[PDB]
């Protein structure tokens, strides 16, 4: 599932 | 004494049938609530909802029930929540971290439930009747 990268 | 009050936190995703312009997949929904028959708004101000900085207006805010954001997107993130007393003294709030993970696609919607407990050791008489009407028991 995406996830918002953190970097 | 010592009160306690139960929280839920929760949220709920879905993929969306069309992607939105902007390409969000995906719906949710996140939630604050008392468990069944407590009202909390009784002793809580407001819930500030923070959502990540790719979102506009970030800094969600209920001021009343429903306390919850509805909104669309592409990912998932972790969301502090603050939820904030009508108290005079301290605590005056608690912020969780709280983790809106979306479904992928195939696999069936989310519908996550986590529920906290708050303790208030000695509170005024004005906040201890607030913290009674919203379902708080004396431990």
């Amino acid at each position: 599932a995406p996830r918002k990268q953190l970097a | 004494c010592t009160v306690q009050v139960r929280l839920e936190l929760g949220h709920r995703a879905q993929l969306r049938k069309k992607p939105t312009t902007e390409g969000f997949t995906h719906d949710w929904m996140v939630f604050v609530r008392g468990p069944e028959q407590c009202d909390i708004q009784h002793f809580v101000e407001k819930v500030v909802f923070w959502l990540h900085d790719s979102f506009p207006k970030p800094r969600r805010v209920c001021k009343e029930p429903p306390y919850k954001v509805e909104e669309s997107g592409y990912a998932g993130f972790i969301m502090p929540i603050e939820v904030h007393f009508k108290n005079k003294e301290e605590p005056r709030k608690v912020c969780f971290t709280y983790d809106l993970f979306l479904n992928l696609e195939g696999n069936p919607p989310v519908n996550h439930l986590r529920c906290e407990k708050l303790t208030f050791n000695n509170p005024t008489t004005e906040f201890r009747y607030k913290l009674l009407r919203a379902g708080g028991v004396m431990v």
